[PDB]
RNA sequence: UAAACGAUGUCGACUUGGAGGUUGUGCCCUUGAGGCGUGGCUUCCGGAGCUAACGCGUUAAGUCGACCGCCUGGGGAGUAC
């Protein structure tokens, strides 16, 4: 997970960020661990769960204006 | 009738086995009152990562639209087809079987891209213009 | 300063140029120069530097395995160098720039490290 | 003026890019990096029919070699 | 068999809704995975009401309806019989 997208002018550090898009996540993250067909659908999807964080963050910055801490 | 899109792909060497089979196949198609809506034959290309040895292959897309019992022969006949490599047959829904969108890179790769050899000689003798052996 | 010598004429494989391909784990490192069409001009690693343990698995010992298997292939006759890497492991471009520190261009870092699909069940670790 | 159904732009900011075909390459690419693999669904912001079909098309593809399957054939 | 479930039986009637994910579909620079029109699962949010408390709230843990399953201190016993 140097990733195989080249980085713009060539340097022997790579450009990590740059490069990867969706690579390292699923394929070459859960090593040396007894694989399992069908736990992602209950431990793996958050989806829900991260939704509401960015609900509540939309929610306060009008907040933080009415309550004058701001 | 459903809608069958078969896509299959043969070794060069051992490819003249196919184009008797082929025509036998295309020929169950439309006497079951189905059709073979264009049969595309697109030359020889370039496997990425080997298939059953060899990193080239020559390939037929066939348009069928077919009843189902006629596709239950013909799927366990291509899949145990020595000449053939291997086969995909695609699903009824939302499913085209005209206006090709490698249309122009069949022609491409037929005119121009192919190699143009006597093992390909062999490939040509598989596609449209197909010729088989005497029994 | 300069001598007045006989000529060279020695013959190894004369290479010119190659590739490496480094092969990363979490308890070492595995740097291995080769020829273009691909064939071994020589290795070396991170527990082959004696660190042994843990130890052999960090930048800094990433870093001397290359320079190791690097000064060794001078032999072999080669001067320019591309690289392969296949692996999670620690080194990820300290091993690189020793690679360049021995004179050698370096453009492509070019990641094949295979991903099966999804492959045999690994070692259950712990008992949670 | 009324009626202009799928003009440009429009319904959606990102395109549905094919669905089930599978034989043309440059379809696929649009959700495949030179990396060699299929992008996640959080990150386009898809919607989740075209990218279940493309699951599927892709997959046909891969097996016929009409793309590489995994990184190490870059 | 169990942690057979939003630890919550079934099916059905009734009780302010907004918005997301995403789908049938009327209308729209389909300009907004959006809006409005109307269904769909699915999910955030909270009112009337209910709770020991968390929590639920139109996918109830509300108002109810009929009929079923099942419980009545713990250990020893999910075994004995």
């Amino acid at each position: 997970p140097v990733i195989k997208v080249r980085e713009n002018e060539p340097f022997d550090v790579a450009l990590r960020r740059f490069k990867r898009s969706c690579e390292k996540a699923g394929v070459l993250a859960e090593v040396r661990r007894r694989e399992f067909y069908e736990k992602p659908t209950t431990e793996r999807k958050r989806a829900k769960a991260s939704a509401v964080k960015r609900h509540a963050k939309k929610l306060a910055r009008e907040n933080a204006r009415r309550t004058r801490l701001y | 009738m459903r809608h069958y899109e078969i896509v299959f792909m043969v070794h060069p060497d051992q490819s003249e086995q196919v184009p008797g089979m082929i025509e036998r196949y295309t020929a169950a198609i439309t006497g079951a009152e189905g059709k073979i809506h264009r049969l595309e034959d697109w030359g020889r290309r370039q496997l990425a990562y080997p298939i059953n040895k060899l990193h080239k292959a020559h390939y037929v897309l066939m348009n069928v639209e077919a009843p189902q019992e006629v596709i239950d022969e013909l799927e366990t006949t291509f899949r145990f087809n020595d000449a053939v490599i291997r086969s995909m047959v695609m699903r009824t829904k939302h499913a085209v079987t005209e206006a090709s969108p490698m249309v122009k890179a069949k022609d491409e790769r037929r005119e121009r891209r192919d190699d143009f050899a006597n093992e390909t000689a062999d490939d040509a003798e598989a596609g449209d213009s197909e010729e088989e052996e005497e029994e | 300063a300069k001598a007045p010598i006989r000529a060279r004429k020695r013959v190894r494989k004369q290479v010119s140029d190659g590739v490496a391909h480094i092969h990363a784990s979490f308890n070492n490192t595995i740097v291995t120069i080769t020829d273009r069409q691909g064939n071994a001009l020589g290795w070396a690693t991170a527990g082959g530097s004696g660190f042994r343990g843990s130890r052999k698995s960090t930048p800094f010992a990433a870093q001397v395995a290359a320079e190791r298997c690097a000064d060794a292939v001078k032999e072999y006759g080669i001067k320019n160098l591309e690289v392969m890497v296949k692996g999670p492991g620690p080194g990820r471009e300290s091993t690189i720039r020793a690679l360049n520190a021995a004179g050698f261009r370096i453009t492509n870092i070019t990641d094949v490290t295979p991903i099966p699909h999804n492959g045999c069940r690994p070692p259950k670790k712990r008992r949670v | 003026a009324r009626y202009f159904r799928r003009r440009k732009f429009c319904r959606f900011t990102a395109e549905g890019v094919q669905e089930i075909d599978y034989k043309d390459i440059a379809t696929l690419k649009n959700y495949i990096t030179e990396s060699g693999k299929i992008v996640p669904s959080r990150i386009t912001g898809t919607r989740a029919k075209y990218q279940r079909q493309l699951a599927r098309a892709i997959k046909r593809a891969r097996y016929l070699s009409l793309l590489p399957y995994t990184d190490r054939h870059q």
